[PDB]
RNA sequence: UGAAAUACCACCCUGGCGCGGCUGGGGGCCUAACCCUCGGAUGGGGGGACAGCGCUUGGCGGGCAGUUUGACUGGGGCGGUCGCCUCCUAAAAGGUAACGGAGGCGCCCAAAGGUCCCCUCAGGCGGGACGGAAAUCCGCCGGAGAGCGCAAGGGUAGAAGGGGGCCUGACUGCGAGGCCUGCAAGCCGAGCAGGGGCGAAAGCCGGGCCUAGUGAACCGGUGGUCCCGUGUGGAAGGGCCAU
RNA sequence: UGCCCGGUGCCGGAAGGUCAAGGGGAGGGGUGCAAGCCCCGAACCGAAGCCCCGGUGAACGGCGGCCGUAACUAUAACGGUCCUAAGGUAGCGAAAUUCCUUGUCGGGUAAGUUCCGACCUGCACGAAAAGCGUAACGACCGGAGCGCUGUCUCGGCGAGGGACCCGGUGAAAUUGAACUGGCCGUGAAGAUGCGGCCUACCCGUGGCAGGACGAAAAGACCCCGUGGAGCUUUACUGCAGCC
RNA sequence: GCCCCAGGCGGUAGGGGAGCGUUCCCGAUGCCGAUGAAGGCCGACCCGCGAGGGCGGCUGGAGGUAAGGGAAGUGC
RNA sequence: GUGGAGCCUGGGAGUGAGGGCGCGAGCGAUAACGUCCGCGUCCGAGCGCGGGAACAACCGAGACCGCCAGCUAAGGCCCCC
RNA sequence: GCUGGGGCUAGGAGUGAAAAGCUAACCGAGCCCGGAGAUAGCUGGUUCUCCCCGAAAUGACUUUAGGGUCAGCCUCAGGCG
RNA sequence: GGGGGUUGUGGCGUGCCUAUUGAAGCAUGAGCCGGCGACUCACGGUCGUGGGCGAGCUUAAGCCGUUGAGGCGGAGGCGUAGGGAAACCGAGUCCGAACAGGGCGCAAGCGCGCAAAGUCCGCGGCCGUGGACCCGAAACCGGGC
RNA sequence: UGGUUCGUGGAGCCAUGGGGGAAUCUGGGCGGACCACCGCCUAAGGCUAAGUACUCCGGGUGACCGAUAGCGCACCAGUAC
RNA sequence: GGGGGGAACCUGGGGAACUGAAACAUCUCAGUACCCAGAGGAGAGGAAAGAGAAAUCGACUCCCUGAGUAGCGGCGAGCGA
C-alpha cells in the first residue's frame, strides 16, 4: 500500500456492479486498469473498468 | 471474563437483523406440525384440539409438515409443507386449508 | 433475579440442535483487497465454536 | 546497556508429517517444507508453498533417487 | 439576408435606473418600558430598547471538578523492547527461555501474474578501436559458486533463472481432506460446477519460488441486494453481499 | 536596574483568512392523483475567538559557538566564520551558588577541607523570583581573639532527692510454653532448643546492658496495588466564570 | 461364592465416599425421670478405627427424649 | 504389555512464586545456595524412616496397623555406637 | 502589645504577618450519622472423625506479570474395551 | 487390687498456625481459660441424582376450605423440527446456478409392556445477581454538628 | 432537556424551559421519522371507594433466641458513661 | 381553616458518590442514599386526544405471566419494558 499504490474496484461494464477489489500503482499504470472478470451476476466473462475503490 | 483481554464472544462479528425501537415486529408464527403426530387423531383435527393435544401452542398459526405415516384424514391448517400435501392428498387424507 | 441473557453474545452466535455454538468467521469486515477468494469465501461461512468455549457461551445464553 | 538483538519469528512447525509406511487419505499434508526438501512424486501434489500431499489415498513411499533429489509417493492401496 | 427578417404586437430575459412595499445592516435622535437617584414618589430628573435578565451559538476558560498518566525489568527509575519474517541459541522429530547472538518487515509487481515456446548463469583465460579491471564481441574452461524485487534461510538450471507469443485464473460458488494449534487465528488443497486464458493436446492457470509486508470485534461510509419495512402502501431506516 | 518583543501573556487593529447558531434557499429527495405535506440542503450574508499586523519586560521568559592573531613564551586589544530575537551590560564571583575542589596566592594558626582578602577558568552569578554596599538591629548562622572556667588532661570529695533495707499500698508495657550455658559446625545463609565437644550444685539479691534477630509501633526508606489522597500543567473531558 | 481369592493402602492443594456430635420439627396427649433428668467432676470399666457412645461412682436438683427421618445460626 | 492402565462424555478442582541434584546449553567471569532453558529425578506434597554427625531435595528406601521375630539396602563392624 | 467579656466567619469551606499552619489533643481537606455490609486482583482466619485417589508451580493471551480465560496435570460419574 | 501415680537411668526426639521452594526457626499470631466467631439464603442456570408422570410434564397469582387440611385454579413455562439475517421453507433448510459440494439437522432401544424423549419436584455440586466465606482500610459523597 | 427499553438514533409518544404560534368538528390529536390511505380518541379544568404498601401500636403463631442470644435495653437503657 | 408531631408506608420538588465497567469520562450504581414540601390511614393513579392491529379492547390501581422477551447499550458493563 502507498499514496502511489492505491486501492481500486472492478466495474462490470455491463451489470455495473464492482465484482472485484484489486491495487495498482497509479504511477506506472496512470490508466483506468480494465480486465475481462467473471461477472457472477452477468454470469460471464466481461471487461471490467478500473473503478475509483 | 478473559483476564482483561478481548473475550472470544467479542472477538466474534454481529451478524443479521438485531431489531430496532420500537422492537419487534408481530407476524403470525407456525408452529410447524408433522403427519405422524396427528396419526394419534381421528377423521378431522382443527387448530384448536392441536392445542388441547399439547401440541400447537397457542398463538401460532398451525403448518402440516411432511413428517411420518400420513393417514386418510380431514386436517385444517394454516399452510402445509408441500411434502405434507403429497403424502395427506396421496393418502387419502384431506388437506383443507383455512384462513 | 432470574439470569439475564448475555445480549453481546445473542447477536454474535446461535446454538444448534445438538447444542453446538455455531457463529460467523472472522476477520472480512474490512482491508479486503488483498485478500484471497479463498480467503473471503471460506471465512463467508458460519462455524462451530471450540468445545469450552461454546460451553460457556451456551452459559451466556440460559434462555435459549 | 541496551541490546538490538532479542526477537525472534514464531516457530513454524515444518517437516515430514506422515511418514512411510503409514496410511493416508487424500489431501493430507505429507511435507511441511520450504523450497523443495522432497520433490512431490508418484500421487503427491504440491501446494504453492512446497507443501507435499496425498492425491490419492494409500501408503506414502519416502524415495531418495540420489542426484535426482527425494521424491514422495503415495502408493495405492 | 443571416446559423434568425424588420413594422407592429405579446411571453418574457438582459444589466441599469428609479417608485413604492416586505425587508436586513449599520448610523443619529427621542422617550414610557426597562436601570438608578431625587427625605417629596399617579412627580421629578439622568441613560435610553445600545444595558440587566432569559433561552440557545460559538469561544476563552487549572478559577474548579472528575479522571488518565502501560507492562516487561536480575529492586524501581533512566535507557531499551512490545507486532510479524529469517538464522543460531535449540541438546539430529516438532516446540522450547533470557534486557541471549545476528539481521529484516509494516512493501512491491498490470507485470515481477497465467500459459505456450525459446535460451542458461557467475566466474577465469586468450583475442578483440575507442575501451579501461570492469561496456559490447569471439573462442575456450564452469552443476551452479549466478540469478531468482527487497533480510536470512530453504529451494532451484531436467528452472523457480533470462526472452518472446498470447492472455488476465491477481477467477465465481464450493471443497474431500489435512498441518498447526488453548481458542481465535494461520496454512495446503485434490476435486466439482459456471465461465474463461494459454496450448495441438497432454495439461496448467483460484496471483507472485517460499517463508514477513500486517490488525479481532464494535461504529460508520460507499455500491449491489431487494430480505425486514412497526395498521396498509410507500418511504425512513436497517439486514445480507462486496467493500 | 543592560540587551532580546523571536515564541508565550497582555494591550491595540474596521484590511484580510477562518469561523457557530441564525439567515438564505440553487438544487435534491419521500409521499400523494393531485393539490399539497415532509425532509435534506449548496452559493452567499453572518460574532466573538483564532490566524494575521503591531506594541509590550519592575509581563512569561532568554541573553551563543568555533578559528586565527603582538618584540621569548604566554595571551589576545584584534580579525574571520556560523547561528540566534538577542547574545549577560553594571556590578559582583570557588559565593547560602564552584563539579573539578581541601583550586592558587596572601592572612590568621605550630599546624586551618572551615573563616577573611584577592585571583577569575562563574561546571551552573547577575540586575526588581532585583545586583552591588550598607550604619543600627538579630535568643539568625560563620571564623578568630581576650577573660573565666570541671568542657577537658582527669578526675576527686562532698550535700540533698531517688536508687538499697524495713513497715503500707502497689501497677504497667510485655508474655506460645519453658526444665532457657559456651564454642565449632549445620540449619531459610547469625541457634538456650540441632550435632560434637566443653562447662555447669539448687534459689536468690544489687548492678551492666552482649544477645534473646529484645519491646514499641501490620517499616514511613524501596517496590507493588490497573489503592487513595494533595498539587501542577500548553494531559483528557467537563464546569464556574467571562466574551 | 456373610466368607474366601488377588492386588492396594505417604500424602498438601484438591475431587469423592462413609460416619460421629450440637440446637430444633415429626415420632410424642408417647416413653425415661424425686428410686433423681439435664448439667458438673471422675473412671484403670465396656463398644467403635475415629469422630464419639454406653456404663458406673459423687454433685446436681427437674427436666430428657429413642429407634427412623427432616432442618440448621452445627463442631474453633 | 490387564494397568489407580488407555479413550470418550460430562461435574468439581487446585495449580499457572517453584526449588535442589544430574546431564546438554545460553547469560555470567566455564562466579555465585545466580539466572534462563531442554531431558530426568527428588522435594514440594515424603521436615515419615536408615546412612551422610548435625542438614528438603546426596546414598538407601515409598511410612495401613501391631509384634520384646527373621533377611538385606546404602552405610558401617576400635569406644561413644 | 496582652488579656476579659459580648459576637461573627467552616469544611473543598473559614481563617491564616503564609508553616499548608489552625479550624475541640492526630487537618495536604474536621467530626457525627447515612450511602455502607463502599471497594480491597491484598493480609490474616476459616472449627468433628475415618477412608480412596491425588496435583501444579507449564504453554498461550492478557493495562498482564503475586491476578486471570483456555489447554496441561487431579478427582469423580457414566460409557467403550 | 493385674492394674493406677511419680521418675532415676538409658535410647529417641528441631512447639503449633499461616505464609512459603524452603521454618525449630532469630518470619507471622497467640499470656492462659471460658463463651461468640466465619462458605449461607433467595431467585435463575447447569450437572448429577431419588422419585412422579411421560409426547407429554407442569402450574403462578388468586379462589375455596382447616385454622397445621388440602383441593381448585391450564393463565403461563418447558418439550414435541430444524435451517435461515429474514422473508421463508421444512426433515429439510442455508450458501449457492447447481439436484454440486458442503454447515447445521433426522432416523432410540427391548419383549402390547419393558423402556424412554421431555418434564415436575426433592436432594447435592457448581455458576450468575444480590453483602455472597468472615474482619480490615486508606478513601468518596449527602445531611447535619 | 426529562420520563418511556429508548444513551440522538430513522426518534415517535408524555412533559416543558425558551421563540414562533392555530382552529371548534370539514376542529383536532394518535397508531414510532415522514406522505397518502385505513382506523382509535377527543387535549389543553377538577374530583373519585375498592382492590395495594407499612407497622408507632393491640392480638395470634413459631423445626424463632434463651441473658456473650434475643431489641442498644428481660434488671429503673437510649440509662450510667 | 392552617401552623407542629407521627415508626415505617406514599408522592412532588432537589438529588449524590462509593461501587461495576477488573482503569475510566458515556453508562451503572440510581432517580438510589439523603434533603425539602405535602399529605393519609394510606397515598398515589384513575375514567382514553388510551392501547395497538384484531375493524380488537375499553378508567384506575395491585399479583402472577408475558419476559429477561421487544428492546436500549463505549452494542461494553449492564439495563430492560
Ligand atoms: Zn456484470
Amino acid at each position: 500500500a502507498s499514496e502511489v499504490r492505491i486501492k481500486l474496484l472492478l466495474e462490470c461494464t455491463e451489470c455495473k456492479r464492482r465484482n472485484y477489489a484489486t491495487e495498482k500503482n497509479k504511477r506506472n499504470t496512470p490508466n483506468k486498469l480494465e480486465l475481462r472478470k467473471y461477472c457472477p451476476w452477468c454470469r460471464k466473462h466481461t471487461v471490467h473498468r478500473e473503478v475509483k475503490i | 471474563f478473559e483476564g482483561g483481554r478481548s473475550t472470544t464472544l467479542m472477538r466474534l462479528p454481529k451478524r443479521g437483523m438485531q431489531g430496532q425501537v420500537p422492537g419487534e415486529i408481530k407476524r403470525p408464527r407456525y408452529q410447524g406440525v408433522n403427519l405422524k403426530d396427528l396419526a394419534r387423531f381421528e377423521g378431522e383435527v382443527t387448530p384448536e384440539l392441536l392445542v388441547r393435544a399439547g401440541l400447537l401452542k397457542k398463538g401460532y398459526r398451525l403448518k402440516i409438515l411432511g413428517e411420518g405415516e400420513a393417514k386418510p384424514l380431514k386436517v385444517v391448517a394454516h399452510a402445509f409443507s408441500k411434502s405434507a400435501l403429497e403424502k395427506l392428498k396421496a393418502a387419502g387424507g384431506e388437506p383443507v386449508l383455512l384462513e | 433475579p432470574k439470569m439475564k441473557t448475555h445480549k453481546g453474545a445473542k447477536k454474535r452466535v446461535k446454538i444448534t440442535a445438538s447444542g453446538k455454538v455455531v457463529a460467523m468467521k472472522t476477520g472480512k469486515r474490512h482491508l479486503n483487497w488483498q485478500k484471497s477468494g479463498k480467503e473471503i469465501r471460506q471465512k463467508g461461512r458460519k462455524f462451530v465454536l471450540a468445545k469450552p468455549e461454546a460451553e460457556r457461551i451456551k452459559l451466556l445464553l440460559p434462555y435459549e | 546497556g541496551s541490546t538490538r538483538n532479542g526477537r525472534d519469528s514464531q516457530a513454524k512447525r515444518l517437516g515430514v508429517k506422515r511418514y512411510e509406511g503409514q496410511v493416508v487419505r487424500a489431501g493430507n499434508i505429507l511435507v511441511r517444507q520450504r523450497g523443495t526438501r522432497f520433490k512431490p512424486g508418484k500421487n503427491v501434489g504440491m501446494g504453492r508453498d512446497f507443501t507435499l500431499f496425498a492425491l490419492v489415498d494409500g501408503v506414502v513411499e519416502f524415495q531418495d533417487r540420489g542426484r535426482l533429489g527425494r521424491y514422495v509417493h503415495v502408493r495405492p492401496l
